[PDB]
């Protein structure tokens, strides 16, 4: 459920 | 076809059983020639509301929009090129382009300060190498599966930050793993000297992946 890649 | 090849190639692997040898010697299939001219280095879904923006490797951005028109921005950062419904491909610049096309480049532009102020570029150690685009993306609980318009499948999983990058042309995957370390190998080579339980598992979660763009066309 992450809305963007990797911090 | 670029997936139809793909499906062949990772069939062929995966009924090799790749890691279940006495003794496996992943390293002889390297071929750092297959190396990657594109990948996707970041991404930002906001599908709800617009769509799904990314960074290539080269520093270039696009954006997959809901209306299903795709929005290119050249590593330059004024060229674009502009991809309507109907496939039609135009160069255009921020400086110079349509007025109708303000909102896009405007979301464009907010996605690309997301992605730049907040997000890791994916392979930054690695030097690689027509400017793809993103034909369609999907996501799973585990992965995202992004396919680009040059036949290349990336495949993202969330978990443990491990990446495939497969590209068809060359037969090749590369494997960025849980440390950074990125690896390209010829998937015929794969089957002759086999791998690691982690990347097997990877190939075999491929394949259905690559089932499920072939069936969704």
């Amino acid at each position: 459920p992450p809305l963007h890649s990797t911090a | 076809c670029h997936l139809s090849d793909m499906l062949q190639q990772l069939h062929s692997v995966n009924a090799s059983k790749p890691s279940e040898r006495g003794l496996v010697r992943q390293e002889e299939a390297e071929d750092p020639a297959c190396i990657p001219i594109f990948w996707v280095s970041k991404w930002v879904d906001y599908s709800d509301k617009y769509g799904l923006g990314y960074q290539l490797c080269d520093n270039s951005v696009g954006v997959l929009f809901n209306d299903s028109t795709r929005l290119i921005l050249y590593n330059d950062g004024d060229s674009l090129q502009y991809i309507e419904r109907d496939g039609t491909e135009s160069y255009l610049t921020v400086s110079s382009h349509p007025n109708s096309l303000m909102k896009k480049i405007t979301l464009l532009k907010y996605f690309r300060n997301y992605m730049s102020e907040h997000l890791l570029k994916a392979g930054a150690n690695i030097t690689p190498r027509r400017l793809p685009y993103l034909r369609t993306w999907f996501r799973t609980r585990s992965a995202i599966i992004l396919h680009l318009s040059n036949g290349s499948v990336q495949i993202n999983f969330f978990q443990d930050h491990t990446k495939l990058i497969l590209c068809p042309l060359m037969a090749a995957v590369t494997y960025i793993d849980e440390k950074r370390d990125f690896r390209t190998y010829r998937l015929s080579l794969l089957e002759e000297y086999g791998c690691c339980k982690e990347l097997a598992s990877r190939l075999r979660y491929a394949r259905t992946m690559v089932d499920k763009l072939l069936s969704s066309r």
